[PDB]
C-alpha cells in the first residue's frame, strides 16, 4: 500500500536523474530494479527513458526506446509523442513525423499540439520545403492553427520567395476565421514586386485601398508597389506612379513617407526625365541619415546614385550637383 | 418541470413567432427552454424560436442613439434624458428608460409581456439587494463595487424625477424601486449583437422576448444568428450534436471572461466557473505537461478539451474547476522538452503542499465553515444567493485542493 | 386583457384544396429556395456552392441521378435538417394511375 | 456566378 | 453547343454515359478563326495566363 | 463626364498636350507634381467614350 508507492517513489525519483545525465543503461537498470520486484512501470517511467535517448539526438536509438512500449501494451503518453516529433522536426525528418502523427490517430489523441510543434521546429531548422508540406497537409482538412504560426510561415516563404507557398497558406488562413491585415500583404507584396510584370502586385494594392480597416495599406505597402512600377522592362510607367504619389499625398494623416519612399522616387523620377521632380524629393532624402547610400544601393538595378549625377550634369543642374 | 401558461406562446405567436421543437415550461425558476422529441445529429444548423425585429428594443451601442422598431415619439421628453446619459459606462440605463416607456405607452407587446417578467420580490440581481445583505458576502471589492452600483441610478433617477415631471415623464417611476427592477431587467437580459437592418451594420444593445428565457450553463448547445433579409433573430442548434427529449437547451452569457465577479453581478453566481481561479504565488512553480496529463486534459488554453475517450472511466472528477485550475496557476515548462523531472522534492509534493498551505482551508477570513451550506433557508429571492456565491466560491476553493492533491498522489501510475 | 386572442387565430377552413394545387405546380420548391435564400447575402455564391454539392453528388453516387435531379436532391438534403419533411429529390407519384401518361392539360 | 469562383475548403 | 471541335464529341460522350460535364479549357474555333485571318493581315493575337502564384508565363497555343 | 482632356502648352514630361487621361488621374498628380499639367474638359459622347 503506502510503503509499495513509497518504495515506488524513491527510484521514481532517481529514475529522472538517469535521464538528467543522458544515460541509456543506467535508466534501464533502475527500470530493472522494478521488473525484478514487481514493479509495472508506470507509462511516466516507462517515457523517461524515451527522453534519455533523445537528448543524446539519437535517431533510432529513441525508436528503440518505443518500439517496446506497444510490444509491452502500455499505450505511451501525450508527452511521449511529444517529444520525438520535436527531434524529428528538429533533424528534418519529413515522413518520421507522419509516423508519429499516425499513432494518435489510433489512439484518441489530438494531432493539432504534435503538429503545432512539428510544423514551427521544421522552420527553426532551414527545412522550408518541409515546413509547407508539413502544415498545408494538415490544415488542409479541419486544423486550426495558431496565429503566430501563421504569421510565421506567410512572412518566413515570401522571405526566400515562396509565393505559391505562401498565397496557399493565407488562403487557407481567411478559410478557418482569421481575416488577413497590412502585415500579410506587405509580405506577399515583397515577392509580388520583384517580378517584371508591374500589374500583379497592383491587383493586391487594390485589395487593400478600397478593403476594410485593418487591411488598409501602410507606408510599407506603397514602397512596395511604387518600386514594382520603376524598374519594368517595357511600356509607360510615370503615370501610375504619378497615382500613387497622388493616393499616398491624399491619405497623409495616416500615412508618413519613409526613406525608401524618397530613394524610390528619386530614381522613378530620374530613370524618365522628370528631373525637377527628382530633385524636389532628393532633398528630402537629404535630412535622412541613410544618405545615399540606400538610394546607390550595390551596383544593380542601374545603379541609381550615378543616374542623379550623371543626369543632373547634362541637363544644366549643377549647383545642385 | 410543467409547461407554460397557453398564453405564454400567444400573444407573441400571433405576432410571428413561431418555435418548432420545444415549449417552455413554468416550474418555479426562470421559464427555462426544454426541447420535445428527438432530433439526432445534424449537418449545419437546425433554426428555433423565431423572433422577429418588431418585439424588441434595441437601442445603439454607440451615438446617435436610435430604436428601430421606434418607441420613443418625435419630440418626446424622454430622449433627452437618454442624450444626456453617459455613454460607454451605463448601457443598462437608457435601456431601463426604454423597458419603463414600453410599459405605459399603448397596447404594445412589452405592456403584456411584463407579467412573465420576474417582479422585485423575483430576480437574483444584487441591485435589488438591501445593506446587510449584501455585507453577507466573503468579499468586498464586490461590495464596494455593488454598493455604488446601486447609487449612480439613485443619483440617475433625481435628476429626471424631481418634483417638476411632466406626466409622461412621470407616471413611468413613481418611486426609485421599481426603476431599480428596470435596471435590474434591463443588466440581466440585455444583449449586445451586430444587426444587420438594411445597408446599416450596426452593434446594439438588444432585449429579445422568448429568447432570454434560453438558461445558462458554461457548455453551451446553442448560437444567436440575425438573418439580414426578414430581420429575425433565431437561436441554432449547435451542428452535430444530439439533443435529447427534454434536457436543457443552454446558451452561454459570457465566455473568455469571468472570474465570477462579473458573473455574479450579471445574476445568481457561478456554479462550475470554467473561467476563475485564485492566485496562488506562495511557492516557486509547479509543472505545466503534468496537471493537463493526468486527467488527459488538451492544451491550448483558449480551448481546453477532456477527451471524454480517454481510459476505463478512469475518474468522474472533471469539472469547471479542474479546466479552470489546471491553467491559472505557475505551471513552469520551461523548453517544453525537459526530462519531465521526478523531482518530488521539487516539482511535486512540498510545492503544491505549499499551495496547500497557501489555500490553508480558507485562511483569509473564515467567517464560516461548513456549517454554512445548506442552512435550509429560502427567502427574499436574493438571500440564500449570496450564501449561494459563498457555497459556490468555497466549493471551487476545496474541488481545487481536492484536484491538486489526487494530482500530486498520482504522479506515478 | 387583450380581446383579440382568437378572432385573430381562427382556423380558416375549406384549405384542403389549396393545399393540393401548390405541390404539383412547383410551388413547395419555390417557397422552399427563398426560404434558403433568406440569409445568404451573395445569391450567386449560394447557387455555386449548389452546384459544387450537386457536382459531388453526381461523382460519389453515380449510378442513381438521371431521374432523381441531384440539384433537387441536395435542396431536399439542405431543407431536410430543420424540419420541412420535404420528400427525397421531391419526387412526384402518380397515386392513381393505371396508365402509363398524364394528359397534362 | 462567374465571378469568383468556388473553392470548398 | 456551337464551335468546339472536341467538345461537341465528348459532351455527346458523357451525355450518351452519364457523368459531371467539365468546363471546357481551349477557346472556340471561332476565336482560332478570328487570329487566323488577323494573322493574314500580318498581325499577332497571343493569350496569356500569366500565373498567381508563380508569375510564370503559361502562354497559349493558337 | 469623367475624363478631362490634356489642354495645350501642357508638355511636361508624364501627360503630353491632347491627351485624355481620367479625372482622378489628373486631379491626383496635379497634388503631387508641379508642371504645367493644363487639362480643360470633355463631355464625351457615348459613342467617343
Amino acid at each position: 500500500s503506502a510503503a509499495e508507492k513509497g518504495l515506488r517513489l524513491v527510484f521514481m525519483e532517481e529514475l529522472m536523474s538517469k535521464a538528467r545525465n543522458r544515460d541509456a543503461i543506467g535508466v534501464s537498470d533502475v527500470i530493472y530494479d522494478m521488473i525484478v520486484a514487481g514493479l509495472t512501470p508506470g507509462p511516466r517511467s516507462y517515457h523517461g527513458l524515451v527522453v534519455a535517448h533523445v537528448l543524446n539526438a539519437d535517431e533510432e536509438g529513441a525508436m528503440k526506446s518505443l518500439r517496446r512500449e506497444l510490444s509491452v501494451g502500455l499505450v505511451p503518453l501525450h508527452e511521449t509523442f511529444v517529444a520525438l516529433v520535436r527531434l524529428f522536426g528538429s533533424k528534418g525528418r519529413a515522413t518520421r513525423g507522419l509516423e508519429i502523427l499516425a499513432a494518435m490517430e489510433k489512439l484518441n489523441y489530438d494531432i493539432r499540439k504534435a503538429w503545432l510543434v512539428l510544423v514551427e521546429e521544421l522552420v527553426r531548422s532551414n527545412h522550408l520545403e518541409d515546413a509547407n508540406k508539413v502544415f498545408l497537409k494538415g490544415a488542409k482538412g479541419g486544423l486550426r492553427a495558431t496565429d503566430e504560426i501563421y504569421d510565421l510561415m506567410i512572412e518566413e516563404d515570401c522571405k526566400s520567395g515562396d509565393h505559391s507557398n505562401a498565397l496557399t497558406i493565407a488562403y487557407e488562413m481567411e478559410a478557418a476565421g482569421r481575416m488577413a491585415t497590412t502585415f500579410h500583404f506587405n509580405c506577399l507584396l515583397s515577392v509580388q514586386a520583384n517580378c517584371g510584370i508591374p500589374e500583379v502586385a497592383f491587383a493586391t494594392f487594390e485589395n487593400m485601398e478600397f478593403g476594410e480597416d485593418y487591411m488598409k495599406p501602410d507606408t510599407e505597402t506603397y514602397n512596395w508597389v511604387i518600386q514594382a512600377y520603376t524598374r519594368a522592362e517595357s511600356y509607360d510607367r510615370v503615370q501610375d506612379v504619378a497615382e500613387l504619389l497622388g493616393l499616398m499625398v491624399e491619405d497623409h494623416k495616416r500615412l508618413q513617407p519613409n526613406m525608401r519612399t524618397h530613394v524610390l522616387l528619386v530614381e522613378c523620377f530620374t530613370k524618365y526625365c522628370v528631373i525637377r521632380e527628382a530633385i524636389r524629393h532628393f532633398r528630402a532624402l537629404k535630412n535622412f541619415e541613410g544618405g545615399t547610400r540606400l538610394l546607390h544601393s550595390q551596383g544593380n538595378f542601374g545603379d541609381p546614385l550615378s543616374l542623379y549625377l550623371r543626369a543632373l550634369c547634362r541637363e544644366g543642374r549643377i549647383e545642385e550637383l | 418541470m410543467n409547461l407554460a401558461d397557453p398564453d405564454f406562446y400567444k400573444i407573441g405567436y400571433v405576432r410571428s413567432f413561431r418555435a418548432y421543437g420545444v415549449e417552455f415550461r413554468e416550474g418555479p425558476d426562470g421559464f427555462g427552454v426544454f426541447a420535445s422529441k428527438d432530433i439526432e445529429p445534424l449537418r449545419r444548423a437546425r433554426m428555433i424560436m423565431e423572433i422577429p425585429l418588431e418585439l424588441m428594443l434595441t437601442i445603439s451601442k454607440r451615438l446617435p442613439w436610435m430604436f428601430f422598431p421606434d418607441i420613443v415619439p418625435v419630440g418626446h421628453p424622454i430622449f433627452d434624458i437618454i442624450n444626456s446619459t453617459d455613454p460607454k459606462t451605463d448601457w443598462d440605463l437608457r435601456l431601463a428608460c426604454l423597458l419603463l416607456l414600453a410599459f405605459d405607452q399603448e397596447d404594445n407587446f412589452w405592456q403584456l409581456y411584463g407579467d412573465f417578467l420576474p417582479s422585485a420580490d423575483e430576480c437574483t440581481s444584487l441591485l435589488l439587494a438591501t445593506e446587510e445583505d449584501l455585507l453577507e458576502l466573503q468579499d468586498e471589492s464586490l461590495e464596494l463595487t455593488m454598493r455604488e452600483q446601486q447609487h449612480r441610478c439613485l443619483e440617475f433617477w433625481e435628476k429626471n424625477w424631481h418634483s417638476a415631471a411632466p406626466l409622461k415623464i412621470k407616471r413611468l417611476a413613481r418611486d426609485p424601486k421599481i426603476f431599480m427592477w428596470a435596471a435590474s431587467i434591463a443588466q440581466t437580459r440585455c444583449i449586445n449583437m451586430e444587426m444587420r437592418i438594411g445597408a446599416l451594420i450596426q452593434d446594439a444593445n438588444v432585449l429579445v422576448p422568448y429568447a432570454d428565457m434560453l438558461n445558462h450553463s458554461f457548455q453551451p448547445n446553442c448560437f444567436f444568428h440575425w438573418r439580414f433579409k426578414d430581420r429575425m433573430l433565431e437561436v441554432m442548434i449547435n451542428p452535430g450534436s444530439r439533443i435529447k427529449k427534454g434536457e436543457e437547451m443552454t446558451v452561454n452569457y459570457l465566455s473568455g471572461q469571468q472570474n465570477n465577479i462579473f458573473m455574479q453581478r450579471f445574476g445568481f453566481s457561478s456554479a462550475v466557473n470554467p473561467w476563475d481561479a485564485i492566485c496562488f504565488s506562495g511557492d516557486s512553480r509547479i509543472h505545466l505537461d503534468t496537471f493537463l496529463s493526468v486527467f488527459n486534459i488538451t492544451g491550448l488554453r483558449q480551448e481546453y478539451y477532456y477527451n471524454s475517450k480517454s481510459a476505463k472511466e478512469g475518474d468522474s472528477f472533471v469539472d469547471g474547476a479542474v479546466i479552470a485550475a489546471a491553467r491559472t496557476l505557475p505551471t513552469w515548462s520551461d523548453r517544453d522538452v525537459p526530462i519531465i523531472p521526478s523531482v518530488e522534492r521539487k516539482a511535486a509534493k512540498e510545492l503544491q503542499e505549499q499551495c496547500h498551505e497557501i489555500l490553508a482551508k480558507y485562511p483569509t477570513t473564515a467567517k464560516q465553515d461548513q456549517q454554512i451550506l445548506d442552512a435550509t433557508e429560502d427567502g427574499r429571492r436574493t438571500l440564500e444567493a449570496a450564501i449561494k456565491y459563498r457555497l459556490h466560491r468555497k466549493l471551487f476553493i476545496g474541488k481545487v485542493i481536492d484536484a491538486l492533491e489526487i494530482y500530486q498522489d498520482r504522479i506515478l501510475f | 386583457k387583450d380581446v383579440f386572442m382568437e378572432a385573430k387565430l381562427e382556423r380558416v377552413p375549406f384549405l384542403e384544396e389549396q393545399m393540393r394545387k401548390v405541390n404539383e405546380g412547383g410551388g413547395v420548391m419555390a417557397g422552399d429556395i427563398d426560404r434558403l435564400m433568406k440569409s445568404e447575402d451573395n445569391r450567386f455564391a449560394f447557387v455555386n456552392e449548389i452546384a459544387a454539392e450537386a457536382t459531388a453528388y453526381v461523382n460519389n453516387n453515380r449510378d442513381e441521378y438521371g431521374h432523381k435531379k441531384a440539384i433537387h436532391h441536395v435542396l431536399s438534403n439542405r431543407m431536410n435538417d430543420a424540419g420541412f419533411a420535404r420528400p427525397e429529390a421531391y419526387l412526384e407519384t402518380e397515386p392513381f394511375s393505371p396508365g402509363p401518361t398524364y394528359l397534362k392539360e | 456566378t462567374g465571378f469568383k469562383g468556388f473553392v470548398h475548403h | 453547343k456551337s464551335d468546339h471541335i472536341k467538345a461537341r464529341q465528348e459532351v455527346l460522350g458523357t451525355t450518351i454515359i452519364g457523368g459531371t460535364i467539365p468546363n471546357p479549357e481551349d477557346a472556340p474555333e471561332s476565336f482560332r478563326l478570328l487570329v487566323r485571318e488577323l494573322r493574314s493581315l500580318a498581325l499577332e493575337l497571343n493569350h496569356f495566363l500569366v500565373s498567381e502564384r508563380n508569375f510564370q508565363i503559361n502562354r497559349m497555343e493558337a | 463626364t469623367s475624363k478631362v482632356l490634356v489642354s495645350e502648352d501642357g508638355m511636361s514630361n508624364v501627360f503630353l498636350p491632347g491627351e485624355l487621361i481620367g479625372l482622378f488621374r489628373a486631379e491626383r498628380t496635379g497634388r503631387a507634381l508641379e508642371e504645367a499639367i493644363c487639362y480643360r474638359a470633355t463631355l464625351l459622347g457615348i459613342t467617343r467614350a
